[PDB]
């Protein structure tokens, strides 16, 4: 049994090792980017005013 | 789901009658029962209300304490005890059943309905009879002497057709939601007090009386009611 | 066996030797260059009592309105967060649920625990009473987490390290997500519903497709059972969260860690894991009574939540950002803003 | 005016240190009784005891927040300076908190006894809506004892234009006899319902708690036997004073000798009284470890 | 201000909460204790026989005795990582163990079955959840016990063993060894007790013990204890 189990590892090894990759700059770039283009719409970073905000008191 | 109402005939004046209306195929105990009479000629008028539990039991001024309504659980049964019945209170009462949540759809099923024969929110509608063939799109216009709109972010408009030989049947409720079962054709809109039913395509099933309703304050009011036929 | 375990050997060194190879540059070295966030000061508006034990998984509705919760007491409650009001109780037969999940619709409603078998409950039945609809069985261990991928199809973590998706109209399990060593605990689908990450026992987490039905990508990094798991809003990185006192977030492009939170005074494991709107800003519940929020490109504790009487169990931020609940063991959940 | 209260008249009383401190107690009864009622009131899921420790404070603090008109009375010259409306709800108010803390505080025991002499039946036939019932019949029995003691207070009028509201004990149905008879008898029937009976159901209950336990082979940790003496002690030395004092001054009539004892002493006893208000919530919320806990972060919070 | 809709659904909200409070009451009153073992041990037996006086996953067994309502988990079949769930049930009343006894010199594919018992005993009982939570032990196998250690002796399986042979000391000298287990006396005890052919005997224990932990919780609740 360790047979098939050692043949299933190695080819999940190998097919993970086909995905292509990028530099985690351009990622970080991209995950900074999109935040501050949707931190302008984040209630929890930018507090609303009462007027907006749906929880208030009873 | 089914009501069977039970009761009726011809009826002194001074006499009494006990309507029983049995409710099968639903959970009776959460929903809410409401007594709507209609006189022949004549638009709905709602009667009489018992919440869940028998918590909360509403009458109209027209038959505050005249009428007796109870509600047994239990039996899942329903009883409107009338002790004393004017020339005016000839009318088919139908049972409607109303549950109360949100996203919830109250007045969504129409019970059969009996005949008993005797031997607050304005609502106006502009148009009465507006005859028109099928396949052309047709509007209802609708007025309330007193805004709709709760400072809650909504609505309470309800509108029902009723079909020659058949109970009301709720279109749309809130104004912005279509009701189950209902096809796609009705469409409900409005600003504060002037409200529209714009149907895309008539077809023969839309032959029948359209009733508006307010459900803003519990004395709930019906409107003279718009026919269409073709 | 000799030959392919070091073939095995061979290729975790060729993958370790790649992923180092593309940290070029860690995050914090790029999110320097900004300004930190200040205090979020988040008070507690709404208090949704009625459980009577251990609040244990919640998940929010689409409308940002309505949210599920399940309790070890067997009662599962939609609550109306704008009125406090609940929506419905639904009784359920077996009281040791650990997991509930809301339908994007709106008309179902599931939950699973020690049961080994998934309940789908009912709530647009026309009967007007929420009566179970189907019950998935097959699974030989308890159900960790579940998820709606869409009206038709669902995804179901069991026990037994193993996935399986099962279709509502037909009952039986289509796709079946196997290779994970230990217990698969909780999972997040990506915005597309197209691929999703599962967090197990062993430390290491896996990248699933739907239609596919195989490990697309195994992340690593902690040195505890992973408890929690979300996937950012872009849908290209995952936040993780273990009892090692430590969230790592892992990006699906590069196949590495970008960066590790954890604190010195910060010594407990970790309960629940969720982004917000618009990802700058990560929340995770602690055994310590409260839940942190963590700077997603600093690491910087912007602020902290009150705090409940028993460990935080379970959180989710609404889909507008508008709001975020906490759920606790001391059997009240709070909604923060 | 009868005897007793006539020959009290004629009295001439660094001495306002004692009496006039007091309003601690009432403070402190306020604020404890208060945020108890409060606290474990809605935030805290209702159970049996929670029942009786709220009933226990709202008793409390209605004996917690008469304390105020009693502190200007003796304060203005221990000497009232109001209509009789006031000394009579006051004086009613007063000995109805009393009752209500004795009644409570006796089944407050008999729970904890038959917590453990039947522990089948407190697990099954125990509720908190029977607790809630059993606990208003518990009121209806002080408000009915406090009906006599609330017709027998007028403005008895010292001479100097001074004013004691008590016992004018000959209001209804009259004389020396009499009024002799009728306090007598008041007063053993308060030192009977209020503090005798009170006191021995409490202290057969939390022996009987002992005796089953040793019965069953189990030792009492520290804090039982040192909390049932805390108990023991506070109901006792809080309206024992008084009590002895109110037997005293209704002997008074037989025995003139103890009429200048009781007009210096008995004010000084009822303090005492208001100041066990004060305790119980030491003794029967801050002892338990969930209520402790509900407490504490509700402070922290603050 | 809140509308007619409004009203009703707080009406509806109340008489929820009203409900949830009266199954909580009713929930409440049944006792909640977690059987645990292994499967030779006779559980299957003990269950068995509970029944009659009264497919994975995990079983639910309820039963009554003495007007006292008793709810038994069953998490043998629980084939998975425990320290995962096992805080689930931490507001169990009582812990049921049972342990084969007669099972001293079989071998399990720690390799004796004696040692893997009293491994689980200790990883139960220290466990973080289960300080105060009272365990009641079982000996399901007694009669073989008694029928075995005629012809193998019990030095096979407790080498530092030297007692004599007889029934008495080795069923002592297990007791003592099981007991001394429990590094937590100060807050728990343990119910040890000798199962046989007889059912009634076991459900009376049971009942005493959930009686004595009933107290306590009782004494505790009200800050006497
Ligand atoms: C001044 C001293 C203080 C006053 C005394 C207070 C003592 C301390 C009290 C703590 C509160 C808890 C005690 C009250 C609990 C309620 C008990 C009750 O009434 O319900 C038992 C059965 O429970 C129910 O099913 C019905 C519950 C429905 C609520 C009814 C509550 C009414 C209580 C009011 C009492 C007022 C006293 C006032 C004292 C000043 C009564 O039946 P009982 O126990 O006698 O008999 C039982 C058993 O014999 C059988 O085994 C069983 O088969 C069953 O069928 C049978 O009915
Ligand atoms: C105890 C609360 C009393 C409320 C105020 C009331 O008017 C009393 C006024 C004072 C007087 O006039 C003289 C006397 O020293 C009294 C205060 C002391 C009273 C024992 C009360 C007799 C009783 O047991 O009834």
């Amino acid at each position: 049994a360790s047979i098939a189990q050692a043949r299933k590892l190695v080819e999940q090894l190998k097919m993970e090792a086909n995905i292509d990759r990028i530099k985690v700059s351009k990622a970080a770039a991209d995950l900074m980017a999109y935040c501050e283009a949707h931190a302008k719409e984040d209630p929890l970073l930018t507090p609303v005013p009462a007027s907006e905000n749906p929880f208030r008191e009873k | 789901v089914q009501l069977v109402e039970s009761g009726g005939g011809l009826v002194q004046p001074g006499g009494s009658r006990k309507l029983s209306c049995s409710a099968s195929g639903f959970a009776f105990s959460s929903f809410g029962m409401h007594w709507v009479r209609q006189a022949p000629e004549k638009g709905l008028e709602w009667v009489a209300y018992i919440s869940s539990g028998s918590g909360t039991i509403y009458y109209a001024d027209t038959v505050k304490g005249r009428f007796t309504i109870s509600r047994d659980d239990p039996k899942n049964t329903l009883f409107l005890q009338m002790t004393s019945l004017r020339s005016e209170d000839t009318a088919m009462y139908y049972c409607v059943r109303s549950i109360y949540y949100y996203g919830s759809s109250p007045f969504d099923f129409w019970g059969q309905g009996t005949t008993l024969t005797v031997s607050d929110i304005v609502m106006t509608q502009a148009t009465s009879s507006v005859p028109v063939t099928p396949g052309e799109s047709v509007s209802i216009s609708c007025r309330s002497s007193k805004s709709l709109l709760h400072s809650n972010g909504n609505t309470y408009l309800y509108w029902f057709l009723q079909r020659p030989g058949q109970s009301p049947q709720l279109l749309i409720y809130r104004m912005s939601n279509l009701a189950s079962g209902v096809p796609d054709r009705f469409s409900g809109s409005g600003s504060g007090t002037a409200f529209t039913l714009t149907i895309s395509r008539l077809e023969a099933e839309d032959v029948g009386v359209y009733y508006c309703m307010q459900h803003l304050e519990y004395p709930l009011t019906f409107g003279a009611g718009t026919k269409l036929e073709l | 066996l000799d030959q392919l375990r070091q073939e095995a050997e061979q290729l975790k060194n060729q993958i370790r030797d790649a992923r180092k190879a593309c940290a070029d540059a860690t995050l914090s070295q790029i999110t320097n260059n900004i300004d930190p966030v200040g205090r979020i000061q988040m008070r507690t508006r709404r208090t949704l009592r009625g459980h009577l034990a251990k609040i244990y998984a919640m998940h929010w509705g689409t409308d940002s309105r309505l949210l599920v919760s399940a309790s070890q007491d067997g009662k599962l409650i939609i609550w109306d967060s704008y009125t406090t009001n609940k929506v419905h109780a639904i009784p359920l037969r077996s009281s040791w649920v650990m997991t509930c999940a809301y339908a994007p619709s709106g008309n179902y409603v599931a939950c699973g625990g020690l049961d080994n078998i998934c309940s789908i409950y009912n709530l647009k039945t026309r009967e007007g009473n929420v009566r179970v609809s189907r019950e998935l069985a097959g699974h030989t261990g308890y159900l960790s987490c579940c998820r709606f991928l869409d009206d038709n199809q669902i995804v179901t973590s069991s026990g037994d390290t193993t996935c399986a998706l099962w279709d509502i109209e037909t009952g039986q399990q289509t796709t079946t997500f196997t290779g994970h060593t230990g217990d698969v605990m909780s999972l997040s689908l990506a915005p597309d519903t197209r691929l999703f990450v599962s967090g197990a026992c062993d430390a290491s987490a896996k990248l699933w497709d739907v239609r596919e039905g195989m490990c697309r990508q195994t992340f690593t990094g902690h040195e505890s059972d992973i408890n929690a798991i979300c996937f950012f809003p872009n849908g290209n990185a995952f936040a993780t969260g273990s009892d090692d006192a430590t969230c790592r977030l892992f990006d699906l492009r590069a196949d590495q860690e970008l960066m590790t939170y954890s604190h010195d005074n910060i010594i407990c494991g970790i309960t629940s894991v969720s982004f917000s709107k618009s990802g700058r800003l990560l929340l995770a519940g602690y055994d310590d009574f409260n839940c942190n929020v963590w700077d997603a490109l600093k690491a910087d504790r912007a602020g902290v939540l009150a705090g409940h009487d028993n460990r935080v169990s379970c959180l989710g931020v609404t889909d507008d950002g508008m709001a975020v609940a906490t759920g606790s063991w001391d059997s009240f959940l709070k909604i923060w803003n | 005016l009868c005897p007793i209260l006539e020959q009290m008249s004629r009295l001439q009383s660094i001495d306002h240190a004692a009496v006039l401190l007091h309003g601690l107690a009432s403070l402190l009864g306020l604020v404890e009784n208060g945020v108890i009622l409060f606290v474990v009131g809605c935030r805290m899921r209702q159970t049996v005891v929670t029942t009786w420790v709220l009933h226990l404070a709202l008793s409390d603090l209605l004996a917690s927040a008469s304390l105020p008109f009693f502190t200007y009375f003796l304060a203005v010259g221990h000497s009232w300076e109001l209509g009789t409306t006031f000394c009579k709800l006051h004086s009613s108010i007063f000995f109805l908190n009393m009752f209500a803390s004795g009644f409570l505080l006796s089944a407050i025991s008999l729970d904890r006894c038959l917590q453990v002499v039947r522990p089948v039946w407190a697990q099954n036939h125990r509720t908190v809506a029977a607790a809630h019932k059993v606990c208003l019949v518990l009121w209806a029995l002080a408000v009915l004892n406090t009906v006599p003691y609330f017709v027998f207070r007028d403005t008895i009028s010292r001479l100097d234009g001074r004013i004691m509201c008590y016992y004018n004990v000959l209001l209804l149905n009259p004389r020396d006899a009499t009024c002799n008879s009728r306090q007598v008898a008041l007063a053993v029937s308060k030192f009977l319902l209020a503090f005798l009976v009170p006191l021995a159901i409490i202290a057969s209950s939390h022996a009987a708690v002992s005796l089953r336990l040793q019965h069953r082979g189990r030792r009492r940790p520290g804090r039982f036997v040192r909390l049932v003496a805390a108990v023991v002690a506070a109901f006792a030395l809080c309206w024992g004073p008084y009590h002895v004092f109110s037997l005293l001054e209704a002997r008074a009539h037989a025995n003139p000798g103890l009429r200048p004892l009781v007009w210096r002493g008995l004010p000084f006893v009822t303090s005492l009284a208001f100041f066990n208000s004060v305790a119980n919530p030491v003794l029967y919320v801050l002892t338990c470890p969930d209520m402790l806990r509900k407490l504490r972060r509700s402070l922290r919070t603050v | 201000t809140l509308s007619a809709e409004d009203k009703a659904a707080v009406e509806r909200s109340k008489m929820i909460d009203r409900n949830l409070r009266e199954d909580g009451e009713k929930a409440a009153r049944e006792v909640k204790l977690l059987l645990l073992g292994a499967g030779e041990s006779g559980k299957n037996t003990i269950v068995k026989q509970m029944k009659i006086i009264h497919t994975t996953g995990i079983v639910e067994t309820h039963f009554t005795f003495k007007d006292l309502h008793f709810k038994m988990f069953d998490v043998g079949a629980q084939r998975s990582e425990r320290k995962k769930w096992i805080h689930c049930f931490e507001g169990v009343t009582a812990i049921i163990f049972c342990v084969a006894l007669s099972d001293y010199d079989l071998v399990l594919a720690e390799m004796n079955r004696m040692h893997a018992s009293m491994k689980l005993f200790d990883s139960i009982c220290n466990n973080k959840w289960f300080t105060d939570t009272s365990i009641i032990l079982f000996l399901n196998k007694k009669d073989l016990f008694e029928e075995k250690i005629k012809k193998s002796p019990l030095t096979i399986c407790y080498p530092e063993y030297a007692g004599s042979n007889t029934y008495e000391e080795a069923a002592a000298y297990i007791q003592c060894q099981f007991e001394d287990l429990n590094k937590r006396k100060d807050t728990k005890e343990i119910y040890t007790h000798f199962t046989c052919s007889t059912d009634t005997k076991n459900v009376q224990f049971v009942f005493d013990a959930v009686t004595d932990v009933i107290i306590k919780n009782n004494l505790k609740d009200c800050g006497l204890f």
